[PDB]
Parts: structure tokens; sequence; C-alpha cells
RNA sequence: UGGUAGUAGCAAAUAUUCAAACGAGAACUUUGAAGGCCGAAGUGGAGAAGGGUUCCAUGUGAACAGCAGUUGAACAUGGG
């Protein structure tokens, strides 16, 4: 479909998207900036790395509230968690974009990505109950994410 | 209440017949805007008065 | 995968509560298709439905102790 | 090589020194299995149902202070996990734990 | 629709552990074992008022059950 920026070089380029994702806004738009500028198979095991608790996504933006880890220094930040689903989400995402790769035919040893944004879907609402019979909004906060990766040496 | 009355069972009959969802050949009719059936009834929800 | 009809079944033919019913851990595929009274009864008799017998409950102690009350 | 079999004995009151009471025989289990997947190089730890009652025998908060475990390092079955290889522990009824070696058991 | 903010919080009633099964996925479903509680003025078994299909079986996991769910008093089919 349409998206943000089309790839410069559109022949050697594979493109994702995920609308209305069950994951929220603020942890994925953060896991998506650290892998940013990285290459296809090490954001893949860096994913991993962040589902299992071996290396941190920096919270640099929606800083606030988020403890410090220890694992943050690597980034020069001082604030970082390990969202799982948030990394499990678009490592399905690399997954879909690796497969568009192997069906256009382009060497998937050699994708960076380059390209990938976050943006707010529509919340869906819920209930909570609080005192004095009060009724207060329960909002999800779910995101699109869209991803292009291109060729590099 | 196992009681129940037979105008009341019978009340209870009509709106127990009327709770089933629309059926999926209707939406297909040229003037049709009937996209759900927005009168559905759940016993937690709405208490049906009585 | 899912037992709690048997295992209900069972309870109310053997006259007792779903506690005491011992249902096969090995033959679970064969359990799980019986959804019949009438077929647990033949599960019965093969073996893999069975009552697991009553907590012990021993009054020796408390005779033992009347014994000196006495 | 890789199949091996061989018993220890394992402090359990050393390792759970200073937990609550409603946490030592469930912490006990955990540290069973990290001190298996500790000396043998295989995050796959199975449990024995023997070992888990042995160590449930008096309740959550008493446990032995010392237990034997036969643990056994084997080639991994079908429905292939990443791990090539698991690793089981077995309780070993012991009447004494004095001048035990962690003594290597052969087939 | 924002800052607050991925914050407050998800702390009343002792407590779960192990192996297997289905399942693509299991701290939460099922089975088996162990350890517990309610302790016959009960966390048991049955009624009246009240609710009205919530009762039973199969399938789904779109939405809800303030985590998740292979589970449901959720949804769809048929009975009673
Ligand atoms: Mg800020
Ligand atoms: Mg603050
Ligand atoms: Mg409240
Ligand atoms: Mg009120
Ligand atoms: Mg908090
Ligand atoms: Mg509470
Ligand atoms: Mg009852
Ligand atoms: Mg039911
Ligand atoms: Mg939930």
């Amino acid at each position: 479909v349409r998206y943000s920026l089309d790839p410069e070089n559109p022949t050697k380029s594979c493109k994702s998207r995920g609308s209305n994702l069950r994951v929220h806004f603020k942890n994925t738009r953060e896991t998506a900036q650290a892998i940013k500028g990285m290459h296809i198979r090490k954001a893949t095991k860096y994913l991993k790395d962040v589902t299992l608790k071996k290396q941190c996504v920096p919270f640099r933006r929606y800083n606030g509230g988020v403890g410090r880890c220890a694992q943050a220094k690597q980034w020069g930040w001082t604030q970082g968690r390990w969202p799982k689903k948030s990394a499990e989400f678009l490592l399905h995402m690399l997954k879909n974009a690796e497969s568009n790769a192997e069906l256009k035919g382009l060497d998937v040893d050699s994708l960076v990505i380059e390209h990938i944004q976050v943006n707010k879907a529509p919340k869906m609402r819920r209930r909570t109950y609080r005192a004095h019979g009060r009724i207060n909004p329960y909002m999800s906060s779910p995101c699109h994410i869209e991803m292009i990766l291109t060729e590099k040496e | 209440s196992s009681h129940k009355t037979f105008r009341i069972k019978r009340f209870l009959a009509k709106k127990q017949k009327q709770n089933r969802p629309i059926p999926q050949w209707i939406w297909m009719k040229t003037g049709n805007k009937i996209r759900y059936n927005s009168k559905r009834r759940h016993w937690r929800r709405t208490k049906l008065g009585l | 995968s899912m037992l709690r009809l048997q295992k209900r079944l069972a309870s109310s033919v053997l006259r007792c509560g779903k506690k005491k019913v011992w249902l096969d851990p090995n033959e679970t595929n064969e359990i799980a298709n019986a959804n019949s009274r009438q077929q647990i009864r033949k599960l019965i008799k093969d073996g893999l439905i069975i009552r697991k017998p009553v907590t012990v409950h021993s009054r020796a102690r408390c005779r033992k102790n009347t014994l000196a009350r006495r | 090589n890789e199949v091996v079999t061989r018993e220890y004995t394992i402090n359990i009151h050393k390792r759970i020194h200073g937990v609550g009471f409603k946490k030592r025989a469930p912490r006990a289990l955990k540290e069973i299995r990290k001190f298996a997947m500790k000396e043998m190089g295989t995050p796959d730890v199975r449990i024995d149902t023997r070992l888990n009652k042995a160590v449930w025998a008096k309740g959550i908060r008493n446990v032995p202070y010392r237990i034997r475990v036969r643990l056994s390092r084997k080639r991994n079955e079908d429905e292939d996990s990443p791990n090539k290889l698991y690793t089981l522990v077995t309780y070993v009824p012991v009447t004494t734990f004095k001048n035990l070696q962690t003594v290597n058991v052969d087939e």
C-alpha cells in the first residue's frame, strides 16, 4: 500500500506492514529504534537476547518511571527494559519481511533495516471500577508497525 | 424462580427466541444496512426488567 | 485432552465424589472418548476407572488414650 | 562420553538458608534444578516424581538438609528441542550423608 | 486528543511442587503423585425469593473474563 517513505531503490527492497497489533506503543517504538540500523541476522539475535533478558532495549523518549539496568551502559543510556511480546511481534514482522525478500528473489544475508516506523492505532476501550461508584476508561494502546529492508554491502 | 407463572414463562419464551442472532444470508440483500443485531440481550448486563 | 465430563460421570456412577475417582494417566485417549454413563461402566469393569480407597483415620490412638482414662 | 550418570549430595539447608517458610520447598526444587544445570551443561533438566515426593516429604517449610541425587545426562528423544541432550534427577534413599564422596556410577 | 504515564496500582481470608497428555504455543486446561486449606454454625450436599436458558455436548479463540489462557457463566450451533 502507501507507506511513509518509499525505498530509494525499490528493485532490491522488501517491505512489511502490521496494522492493529495489540502491543504497547511506547514499548514498540523504543524497541524499534534500537533495531533501526541493524543487520537482519544481527537484529534477530538481538531480539532473542531481549526475549531471554540478555540484551536490553534502552528507553530514551518514553523514559519516565522505568528503572535502570546494568545492560543499558552499552547503549550509552541509563534506563532500559526487555519487552518480550513487543520484541516477538516485530520479530515475526522481520521473519515476514525475510519471506518477502525470498519471494522477490534477493540475498537474505545482505539485508540491513533502513526504515522502521511505529504509529498509534485506534484505541479500544474497556471498563474499570473505582471508588464511590465511579467508572473510568481502560483504553488499550495498539500500534501500527511499518518496516522496509534494503540490500547493502 | 422455579415456580414460574404461565404468562411470565411465555414472556421469557418470546425474549429467548428474540435473542438469537441474525442469519448470515440476510446481509446479502440490496437495500440492507443491518451489519449486526444491535438489540441482543445478555443475562449479566441487561436484566430484562420484570 | 479434557476429562472433566468423564470424571463427573465416574463420580456419579461410583456414588462417591470426584476426589476419590482415579482416571488412568496412560489410557487418556481411551478414557476421553467415553462421554456416556453406559460405557464408563465398561471402563470400570476394564479397570481404567478405579475409586481410590478411603483415607485412613484410625482411632487406635483414641482407644489407647481412653484405656488410661478408664 | 556425553551419556553419563553420576550421583552427588545436595546441601539444601545451605542453598535455601534465609528464605521464607512458604518458599523453602519450591526454591529447594529450583536450586536442585539450578545445581543440575550448573554442574551439567544442559538447561533441560527433568526432576523425577519420586525426588519431588522426597523433597516434599516433610512440608513446604521443612525439607531435608542433605539429599542424595543421581544425575544422568541422556541423549534426547524425538520432538527435537534445541537442547540435543537432557538431564534427569533421581532421588537416592540413603541412611546417612557422612563421608559420602561424589562417586561416579557406571552402567 | 495530550502532559501526568508506560505512572499509581493489579498486597483482605497460610500454598503450592513435580511428570505426562492435547496443543503451534502452558506458572494458569486435563490426568497422576505429593504438600495444603474449608474442618459437618464449612470453601460440602439440597431448597424459598430473585435471575431466565446462565443447565448439557461439539466447534471457534474475532471481542470480554483489568496477565494469559488449549478454560469459561464469552461467541455459534443443537438438545434439555
Ligand atoms: Mg521524558
Ligand atoms: Mg516520576
Ligand atoms: Mg476499583
Ligand atoms: Mg456502588
Ligand atoms: Mg508500578
Ligand atoms: Mg484482592
Ligand atoms: Mg449443589
Ligand atoms: Mg457450564
Ligand atoms: Mg486478560
